[PDB]
RNA sequence: AUUCAUAAUAACUUUUCGAAUCGCAUGGCCUUGUGCUGGCGAUGGUUCAUUCAAAUUUCUGCCCUAUCAACUUUCGAUGGUAGGAUAGUGGCCUACCAUGGUUUCAACGGGUAACGGGGAAUAAGGGUUCGAUUCCGGAGAGGGAGCCUGAGAAACGGCUACCA
RNA sequence: GAAACUGCGAAUGGCUCAUUAAAUCAGUUAUCGUUUAUUUGAUAGUUCCUUACAUGGUAUAACUGUGGUAAUUCUAGA
RNA sequence: UGUACAACGGGGUAUUGUAAGCAGUAGAGUAGCCUUGUUGUUACGAUCUGCUGAGAUUAAGCCUUUGUUGUCUGAUUUGU
RNA sequence: GAAUGUUACCGCAAUAGUAAUUGAACUUAGUACGAGAGGAACAGUUCAUUCGGAUAAUUGGUUUUUGCGGCUGUCUGAUCAGGCAUUGCCGCGAAGCUACCAUCCGCUGGAUUAUGGCUGAACGCCUCUAAGUCAGAAUCCAUGCUAGAACGCGGUGAUUUC
RNA sequence: GCAGUCAAGCGUUCAUAGCGACAUUGCUUUUUGAUUCUUCGAUGUCGGCUCUUCCUAUCAUACCGAAGCAGAAUUCGGUAA
RNA sequence: GUGAACAGCCUCUAGUUGAUAGAAUAAUGUAGAUAAGGGAAGUCGGCAAAAUAGAUCCGUAACUUCGGGAUAAGGAUUGGCUCUAAGGGUCGAACGAUCAACUU
C-alpha cells in the first residue's frame, strides 16, 4: 500500500482518508483532510499557508539535516586488457625504464637515418635513369 | 522485478531475475544514485553494494534520474539530455519520462556495484572483458604508458590480427596529433608568410606616400 | 546633402579574430643535428567591398454598393519628447504631453460566385468582357497561435499547444 | 571503404488561389534608415607579461556487450 | 483507608495557523532639524521579517497521570 | 409499579411477533433444437435491486467547542484586552449526532401444495389411489431472530442489633 | 362487471390446442339504477398526500400441468395474496 | 459616531432593568439557522424559501401616446496605508500678505 501526499499541504495521505479530485484537464489532486481542499476550492495558495511544507520550504523553516552531516566518496577501480594487448603485454611495454627506451630509439632513429641519404639522391638516381633519354 | 548488474571494474555484465517480494522494497522509495546494500537482495550478494542508474517501467518507458517523482511525465526533451535523440537539428519533443524513485512498476531496475563482497556472482566477478581499442592519439598512449614528448609512441602502440583465410594482416591506429617534419614545415610556411606579407605591405605603403609626396601641388 | 568614410585622445569588455588545420610533392643548404630553410594546393579565419538576396519605403493607379454619411480616439486614434524593443526607420510598444488624423474630389462601412500583374476574347474608330491557370510578385500547407535550429522560417513532407 | 562524428543542405522546388479593396500588385523612387550563408576582390609582425611550441586538456558517437516496451526513424544504463 | 474517590496540575491527543513582547541598514513614501552628508539623522507609516508550526483551546460524553490539595458511618426501609 | 418472607445473581420459555425480495453479467454456448434465420437451461462465478437491522474506521453533512483565526460599525483616552449588533459577519473547526451521500450484517432443517410417480386393488386386464407409498413451491411448522406471562417457572448467593 | 353449461360454427385437415353463434344456469357488489329503513336539536361533502391492513377475479416472481410447445417467443391452466 | 438619511447598528443625558421562579434539554411543536450531488423531478400553482441588492464607470432591445420602456438587459470596480493634482474667502506683469474648507 502506497502513501500519498496533500497537493496543498504536503501531508502524507494514508489509505482511506482524504478525497482525490480530478480537474478537468485531468491534472489529479489529493487532500488529506476537508481544511486543505477547502483552502484549495478557496483557491488559497499553499506558498502562503504558514502549516503547508511548501510553505516552510519557501520560507526555508525547519531545515538544518543537511548542514548538520556531509557524506561522499566510495570509490576506486583496476584495470583490465584491450583486444590487441594482453594484460602482461602491457604490464612489459608499461614497465621498462627510459634506459632502455633510449637504447631502443637510436636503433631505429639512425636505421633510416640511413635511408634518408640513400633515398636522398635516389631521386638524383632515377634522375641519372631518365635525362633527355633519347634514342 | 529484473535486475540489471555492472560490474565497472571487470566490466563484466549480468541480469538477475530476483521474485523475492520483501528483498525488492529494499530499492523502494530510494532514487538513482543511492546505494543499497547487498544481503537484503539476496544471500550471495551479502556483503556488497550497489547503485541504482536508472531503468525501465513495464512499459519500457527510460529512468531520467532529476525528476523526483514515482511516474511517467511527459517531457519536453532537448539535445544534451537523457531518453531522446534529436533526429533534427534544434528540434525538441514531447516524450513520456518515468521518474528517479524506484517502484514496483519497474520491468528492470539498473544499477552498478560500488564495491565486492563475500561471496563472487558467477558470469560477473568471475571474467573480466576487454576493452576493444588503444589509444589514438599523442599524449595518450603517452600518459598511457607514462612517457615523455620525446618518447614518440609508434611501435609503443597497440596491433591486432584478424586471420584472412590462410595467414593475417595486422592493423593499428594512425595516431593523430603526431609530431611529423611536414606540420613543422607547415608551421614553417605560416610563420614566414605572415612576415613576407608584413614587409612588403609596408614597403608598398610607403612606396605610395612618394606619389602624394610628389602628387597635388597642382 | 551628413554627426560620411578615415584618423585623434581618456577609458571601458563574463575581451571578438589574430591557423595547435588537411592533400600532393622531397627541393636547396652545413658546423650533418634526422639541424636550418623551402613548392604549388585545400580548409579556415578578422574587417571591407562585391555578389546572391532580405527587410522596410516615395509617387500614382483597383470592381459593385448611400436601403453605408460621417469616421478614428476604452485599450494608439494624429502629433511632440524620452525610453524600450528590433537587424534597423516608425505609435512597433511603454511613460508623459497635446488634440489631433480621414471624409460628397465619397471617407467609414457592406458585397465580391476578387489573389494583383504580364496578358486573353472580340477584330471601323471610341470600346465591351474575361485573367484559378506555363512568367513575375503575393499568400497558405485542416483552423489558429507559439517557437527551436539557422546566414535565411514565424517553416509545417520541423517541433509545442489548443480546436476540428 | 559500411557505420558514425564533424560539414553543408533540408528556407530551393513543386502545389494551390482560401484569405486579401490602398491590402496585395504594377510601373516608379528610397535606404544620408538596415541585415546578408555564400561567391568574387582585398585586409593582420603586436596574443605572455615575470612557468608545452617538436603542437595543452579531456569528453563522446559509431562499436562491443547486459536491457526494457504489444508497439515508432523509442531508448536505458556498462 | 484503598492498586479508593474528587479538584487542580503534568504528559499525550486534537483544532486553529504563527500570540503578546522586543528587535530589523524590511517598508511606498511625506515632513522636519542640523555639523548638508560613504550611513546625515528625526517624526508619522498599512504592511514585511526574526524569536514563532508559535500563542490560544483541548472533555464539558478524549487518553493518560509515582505531583499538589481535599474527602471517606447522613436519611429511610425491609424477616420465612 | 404495590403485592405475593427480604435482597441479589444466573437462567427457563408459555404465548405473541418474525423477513428478506427481485434483477443482470460471465460461463455453460454460438452448444442443445433448426434447412435456415435464430437460439436456450441446470451446475459454477461475479455483481446488483427493493427491503430490513445495526453502525460512525473512513468520506460527507451539521457548529454555542462561540475552540482558533479574520472583518465591519460603535464603545472602553491609547495600548493590551475586551463589550454591544437577540449567536454581528466570514474561514477553518474537533466531539457528538447523522447519510444508499457513509460502512457492515441479513440463518438451517422438517413437513406439505399443485404436480409427476411406485406398488396396487376394485374389475383375473387396466389404472398415482381405494389400502399403502416416493418425490415436490417465493408455502406451512420449526431453527434462528425480538418480547418475556408485571397473578408462568428453575438454579443460586447473602439473609439485621441500640 | 365476472364465470359456467349445450356445441352450429372457427381454427388448411380437425367442435372443444386456442376459440364459440343461437340459447340457457349463475356469481359479484370497486357500475348505475330501484327503493327511502337509519341519521335533518348536523355522522365534515371531491381529489390528492400519508400510512396500515385485508381481498383475489395473479401483472411479476417460486413449482408445475397443456399447446396447432423444434428452438426462441408466446398462449391456456394448477398450487399460490 | 457609521451613513444619502428622523434607516439599521453602537453611544452621552435622562428613564428603566418591569413583565412567577427553580431544575433539566425526550418526542412533537413555535421561532431562528446550514446542508453533499441533482436543481421544481415536489405542488393546483415555485406555496415557502433562496438568489439579487449600496456606490462608481461601462453598456443598455423590441415597442411607444416620443413623455417612456430604463436600475431594461449585460459587465468591471469597491479595504488599508503613503503620497500627487485640481476646486477658495478677506485685505490693501497680475502679485502680495492672510484666514479657511470639505470634495473630486
Ligand atoms: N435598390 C436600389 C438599386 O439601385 C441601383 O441603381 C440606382 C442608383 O445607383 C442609380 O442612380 C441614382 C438615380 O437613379 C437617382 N435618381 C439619382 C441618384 N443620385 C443616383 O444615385 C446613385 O448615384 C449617386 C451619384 O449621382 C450616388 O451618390 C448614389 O450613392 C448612387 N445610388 O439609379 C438606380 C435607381 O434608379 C439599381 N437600380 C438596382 O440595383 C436597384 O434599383
Ligand atoms: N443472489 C442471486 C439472485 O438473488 C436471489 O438468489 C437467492 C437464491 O439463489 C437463494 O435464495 C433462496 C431462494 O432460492 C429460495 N427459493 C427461498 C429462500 N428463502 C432463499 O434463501 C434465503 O432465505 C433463506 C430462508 O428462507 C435463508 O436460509 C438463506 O440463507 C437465504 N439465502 O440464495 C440467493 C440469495 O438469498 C434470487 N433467487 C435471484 O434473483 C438470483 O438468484
Ligand atoms: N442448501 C443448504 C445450504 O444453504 C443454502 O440454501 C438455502 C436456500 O437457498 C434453500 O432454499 C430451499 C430451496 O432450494 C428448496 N427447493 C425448497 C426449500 N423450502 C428452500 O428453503 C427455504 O424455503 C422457504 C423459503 O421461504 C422456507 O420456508 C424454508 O424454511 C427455507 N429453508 O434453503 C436453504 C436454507 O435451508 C444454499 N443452497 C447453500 O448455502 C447450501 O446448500
Ligand atoms: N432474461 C434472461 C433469461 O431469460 C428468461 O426467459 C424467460 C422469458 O423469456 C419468458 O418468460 C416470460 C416473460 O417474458 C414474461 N414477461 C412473463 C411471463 N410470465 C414469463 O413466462 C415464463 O416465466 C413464468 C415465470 O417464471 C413461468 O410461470 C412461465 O411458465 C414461463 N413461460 O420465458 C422464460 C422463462 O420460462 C427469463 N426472462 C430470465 O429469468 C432469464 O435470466
Ligand atoms: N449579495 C451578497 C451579499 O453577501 C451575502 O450573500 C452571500 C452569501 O451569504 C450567499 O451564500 C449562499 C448561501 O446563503 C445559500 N444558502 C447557498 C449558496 N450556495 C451560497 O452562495 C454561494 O454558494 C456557492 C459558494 O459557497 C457558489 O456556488 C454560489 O455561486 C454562491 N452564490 O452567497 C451570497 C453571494 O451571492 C449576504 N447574504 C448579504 O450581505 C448579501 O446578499
Ligand atoms: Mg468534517
Ligand atoms: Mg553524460
Ligand atoms: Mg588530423
Ligand atoms: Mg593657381
Ligand atoms: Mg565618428
Ligand atoms: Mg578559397
Ligand atoms: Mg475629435
Ligand atoms: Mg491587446
Ligand atoms: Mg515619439
Ligand atoms: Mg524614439
Ligand atoms: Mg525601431
Ligand atoms: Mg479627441
Ligand atoms: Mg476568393
Ligand atoms: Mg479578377
Ligand atoms: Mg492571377
Ligand atoms: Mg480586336
Ligand atoms: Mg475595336
Ligand atoms: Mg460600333
Ligand atoms: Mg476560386
Ligand atoms: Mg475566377
Ligand atoms: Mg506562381
Ligand atoms: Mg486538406
Ligand atoms: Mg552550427
Ligand atoms: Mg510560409
Ligand atoms: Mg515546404
Ligand atoms: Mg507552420
Ligand atoms: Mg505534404
Ligand atoms: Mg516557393
Ligand atoms: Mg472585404
Ligand atoms: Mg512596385
Ligand atoms: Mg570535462
Ligand atoms: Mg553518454
Ligand atoms: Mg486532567
Ligand atoms: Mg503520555
Ligand atoms: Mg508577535
Ligand atoms: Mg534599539
Ligand atoms: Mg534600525
Ligand atoms: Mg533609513
Ligand atoms: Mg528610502
Ligand atoms: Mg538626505
Ligand atoms: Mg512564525
Ligand atoms: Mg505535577
Ligand atoms: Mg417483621
Ligand atoms: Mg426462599
Ligand atoms: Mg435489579
Ligand atoms: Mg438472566
Ligand atoms: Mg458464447
Ligand atoms: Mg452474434
Ligand atoms: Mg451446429
Ligand atoms: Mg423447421
Ligand atoms: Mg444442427
Ligand atoms: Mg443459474
Ligand atoms: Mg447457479
Ligand atoms: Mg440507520
Ligand atoms: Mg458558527
Ligand atoms: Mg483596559
Ligand atoms: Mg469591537
Ligand atoms: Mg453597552
Ligand atoms: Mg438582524
Ligand atoms: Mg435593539
Ligand atoms: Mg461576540
Ligand atoms: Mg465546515
Ligand atoms: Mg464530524
Ligand atoms: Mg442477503
Ligand atoms: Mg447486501
Ligand atoms: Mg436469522
Ligand atoms: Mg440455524
Ligand atoms: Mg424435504
Ligand atoms: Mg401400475
Ligand atoms: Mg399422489
Ligand atoms: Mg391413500
Ligand atoms: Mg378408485
Ligand atoms: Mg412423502
Ligand atoms: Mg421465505
Ligand atoms: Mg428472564
Ligand atoms: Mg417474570
Ligand atoms: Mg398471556
Ligand atoms: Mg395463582
Ligand atoms: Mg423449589
Ligand atoms: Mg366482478
Ligand atoms: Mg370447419
Ligand atoms: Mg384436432
Ligand atoms: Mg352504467
Ligand atoms: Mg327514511
Ligand atoms: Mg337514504
Ligand atoms: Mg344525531
Ligand atoms: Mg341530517
Ligand atoms: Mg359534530
Ligand atoms: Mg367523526
Ligand atoms: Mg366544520
Ligand atoms: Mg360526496
Ligand atoms: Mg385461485
Ligand atoms: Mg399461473
Ligand atoms: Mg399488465
Ligand atoms: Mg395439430
Ligand atoms: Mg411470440
Ligand atoms: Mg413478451
Ligand atoms: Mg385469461
Ligand atoms: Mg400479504
Ligand atoms: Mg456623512
Ligand atoms: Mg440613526
Ligand atoms: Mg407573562
Ligand atoms: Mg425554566
Ligand atoms: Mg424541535
Ligand atoms: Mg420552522
Ligand atoms: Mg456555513
Ligand atoms: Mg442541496
Ligand atoms: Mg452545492
Ligand atoms: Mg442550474
Ligand atoms: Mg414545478
Ligand atoms: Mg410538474
Ligand atoms: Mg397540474
Ligand atoms: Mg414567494
Ligand atoms: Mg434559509
Ligand atoms: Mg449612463
Ligand atoms: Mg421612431
Ligand atoms: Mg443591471
Ligand atoms: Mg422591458
Ligand atoms: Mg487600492
Ligand atoms: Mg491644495
Amino acid at each position: 500500500m502506497k502513501v500519498e501526499i496533500d497537493s496543498f499541504s504536503g501531508a502524507k495521505i494514508y489509505p482511506g482518508r482524504g478525497t482525490l479530485f480530478v480537474r478537468g484537464d485531468s491534472k489529479i489532486f489529493r487532500f488529506q483532510n476537508s481544511k486543505s481542499a477547502s483552502l484549495f476550492k478557496q483557491r488559497k495558495n499553499p506558498r502562503r499557508i504558514a502549516w503547508t511544507v511548501l510553505f516552510r520550504k519557501h520560507h526555508k523553516k525547519g531545515i538544518t539535516e543537511e548542514v548538520a552531516k556531509k557524506r561522499s566518496r566510495k570509490t576506486v577501480k583496476a584495470q583490465r586488457p584491450i583486444t590487441g594487448a594482453s594484460l602482461d603485454l602491457i604490464k612489459e611495454r608499461r614497465s621498462l625504464k627510459p634506459e632502455v627506451r633510449k637504447a631502443n630509439r637510436e636503433e631505429k632513429l639512425k636505421a633510416n637515418k640511413e635511408k634518408k641519404k640513400a633515398e636522398k639522391a635516389a631521386r638524383k638516381a632515377e634522375k641519372a635513369k631518365s635525362a633527355g633519354t633519347q634514342s | 522485478m529484473k535486475l540489471n548488474i555492472s560490474y565497472p571494474v571487470n566490466g563484466s555484465q549480468k541480469t538477475f531475475e530476483i521474485d523475492d517480494e520483501h528483498r525488492i522494497r529494499v530499492f523502494f522509495d530510494k532514487r538513482i544514485g543511492q546505494e543499497v546494500d547487498g544481503e537484503a537482495v539476496g544471500d550471495e550478494f551479502k556483503g556488497y553494494v550497489f547503485k541504482i542508474s536508472g531503468g525501465n517501467d513495464k512499459q519500457g518507458f527510460p529512468m531520467k534520474q532529476g525528476v523526483l517523482l514515482p511516474t511517467r511525465i511527459k517531457l519536453l526533451l532537448t539535445k544534451n539530455v537523457s531518453c531522446y535523440r534529436p533526429r533534427r537539428d534544434g528540434e525538441r519533443k514531447r516524450k513520456s519520462v518515468r521518474g528517479a524513485i524506484v517502484g514496483p512498476d519497474l520491468a528492470v531496475l539498473a544499477l552498478v556495484i560500488v564495491k565486492k563482497g563475500e561471496q563472487e556472482l558467477e558470469g560477473l566477478t568471475d571474467t573480466t572483458v576487454p576493452k576493444r581499442l588503444g589509444p589514438k592519439r599523442a599524449n595518450n598512449i603517452r600518459k598511457f604508458f607514462g612517457l615523455s614528448k620525446e618518447d614518440d609512441v609508434r611501435d609503443f602502440v597497440i596491433r591486432r590480427e584478424v586471420t584472412k583465410g590462410e595467414k593475417t594482416y595486422t592493423k593499428a591506429p594512425k595516431i593523430q596529433r603526431l609530431v611529423t617534419p611536414q606540420r613543422l614545415q607547415r608551421k614553417r610556411h605560416q610563420r614566414a608568410l605572415k612576415v613576407r606579407n608584413a614587409q612588403a605591405q609596408r614597403e608598398a605603403a610607403a612606396e605610395y606616400a612618394q606619389l602624394l609626396a610628389k602628387r597635388l601641388s597642382e
